[PDB]
């Protein structure tokens, strides 16, 4: 069972954080609040819809940080010359962006992990 | 040598477009404009970087924040991580289609030297590369 | 061995908690015994001594009266704050914009010795390379010392690719400090001009 402050769901727990932090703090400040828990992770449309009942104290047009970082960094890339280039020449090539949501609409915006967003954690034991 | 206004470098020739494209739009443009030329391509740290780096630099002016290059995220899913923090599979996604970032540009800041991913779908002005004709 | 030539040296050290209270005395101590192979004076080597967090202490400035045996002085007492985090990037801003905010001796080569015993996070590591560009547009070096396995391997490999000059020392930890020193100095020396 949840713990207090804390909405059921298929299996997990979740709660919404006003705090304001960037991606980063986002995730370690879930993982430090009951073991396995990290920021929230959308499997299918229904658990988002469940985590959007939850960010309605929100603004409308804000964002939470969700279970997403670095997605730019993870590609894998290519010249249109097909020049050759060994992947650790490129350690932070591009930005450092992770994935917020809108809960209206459930939008995905991928933006800069340096900002401050509030945000969701998920944990199931 | 090298075609009237394209400048060489390490025997090839690079030349500075101020005409904003968007990125295909610009890497369709330099292989037209001779045989066997596409966006700029860098060695990450090569004096290459300050060739094209200064040869924006001097040619491009005012006030334009990038310039293209040959670089893009090959990925077609809208972002890579494969993976939630919690190691939980990516499969179900909503990703805002704009803010969609695959095309590297170089950045005004420290003289069109700085990578950076964009949204291809901007119009940005561009630097060729080719071989020598 | 000693070096008199025209140097902008800065100390910059890894103040963070993943070196212990005593491990930073070895650091200090480093620190020291490269300036008493240092001329130090306003005409010949210069030196700034800065301690970094996620912010900067600053405990010797590069224009300073102050003899260079009470400059050794301010050194070894550098207090101690093992801070949570210690951002290389950071404390590479400081040194382009306040240490060399201006050029004031263009006859002189400018070098910065980041010693480094931790890693930051590629949220802010994001920033190391135009920050370690931008020092190098003022004529500025960055020798990257990684002390120890904590350090980022792959940050310090960023700050080295940004000119030939910045070469990197890998050691396993502090007390290798104590050796390297002659290679380090020496190393260092050569790349300043002279009279």
């Amino acid at each position: 069972d949840c713990p207090p402050d804390w909405s059921s769901y298929e299996g997990h727990c979740y709660r919404f954080f006003k705090e304001w932090m960037h991606w980063d703090d986002a995730e370690e400040f879930c993982t430090e609040q009951q073991t396995g828990a990290h920021l929230v992770s959308f499997q299918s449309k229904e658990e988002a819809d469940f985590v959007r009942s939850l960010t309605s104290e929100m603004l409308k047009g804000d964002v939470v940080w969700i279970g997403l970082s670095d997605v730019w960094n993870k590609c894998r890339f290519e010249w249109t010359d097909g020049m050759e280039f060994d992947y650790d020449d490129y350690y932070l090539i591009a930005e450092y962006e992770c994935v917020a949501s809108k809960p209206t609409n459930n939008k995905w915006w991928i933006i800069p992990c340096t900002r401050f967003k509030n945000f969701v954690c998920e944990f199931q034991a | 040598d090298c075609p009237s206004g394209w400048s060489s470098y390490e025997g090839n020739c690079y030349k500075f477009f101020q005409q904003k494209m968007n990125w295909a739009d610009a890497e369709r443009f330099c292989s037209e404009q001779a045989k066997g030329g596409h966006l700029v391509s860098i060695k990450i740290y090569s004096k290459e970087k300050d060739f094209v780096g200064d040869l924006v630099t001097k040619n491009i002016q005012s006030s334009d924040l990038y310039a293209w290059i040959g670089l893009r995220v090959e990925n077609k899913e809208k972002q890579c991580s494969s993976e939630w923090s919690d190691g939980s599979s990516v499969s179900y996604e909503n990703v805002v289609e704009r803010t969609v970032k695959k095309c590297f540009a170089l950045e005004k800041d420290l003289g069109f030297v700085l990578w950076i991913n964009l949204y291809c779908a901007q119009k940005n002005p561009f630097v060729c590369k080719s071989p020598p004709p | 061995f000693y070096c008199s030539k025209l140097l902008d040296l800065v100390f910059l050290l890894d103040g963070s908690s993943m070196l212990s209270e005593a491990e930073f005395e070895v650091l200090k101590a480093f620190v020291v015994g490269m300036m008493e192979r240092l001329h130090i004076s306003q005409k010949r080597i210069r030196v700034a001594v800065v301690e970094y967090h996620d912010g900067s202490r600053a405990y010797l400035e590069l224009k300073a009266r102050k003899r260079p045996s009470e400059l050794r002085r301010i050194t070894s007492q550098i207090k101690y704050t093992g801070s949570q985090v210690a951002s290389t990037s950071e404390v590479l801003k400081y040194t382009l914009f306040q240490i060399f905010g201006k050029i004031d001796r263009p006859e002189a080569s400018h070098i910065t010795l980041l010693l480094t015993a931790s890693q930051e996070p590629p949220r802010m590591a994001r920033n190391l390379v135009r920050y370690v560009q931008g020092l190098k547009k003022k004529k500025v070096i960055v020798i990257p010392v990684g002390i120890g396995p904590h350090a980022s391997l792959k940050q310090i490999r960023l700050i080295e690719k940004q000119a030939p000059e910045n070469k990197a020392f890998l050691l396993s930890g502090v007390d290798e400090l104590e050796q390297r020193r002659d290679e380090i100095v020496s190393y260092l020396c050569d790349l300043a001009p002279e009279a």
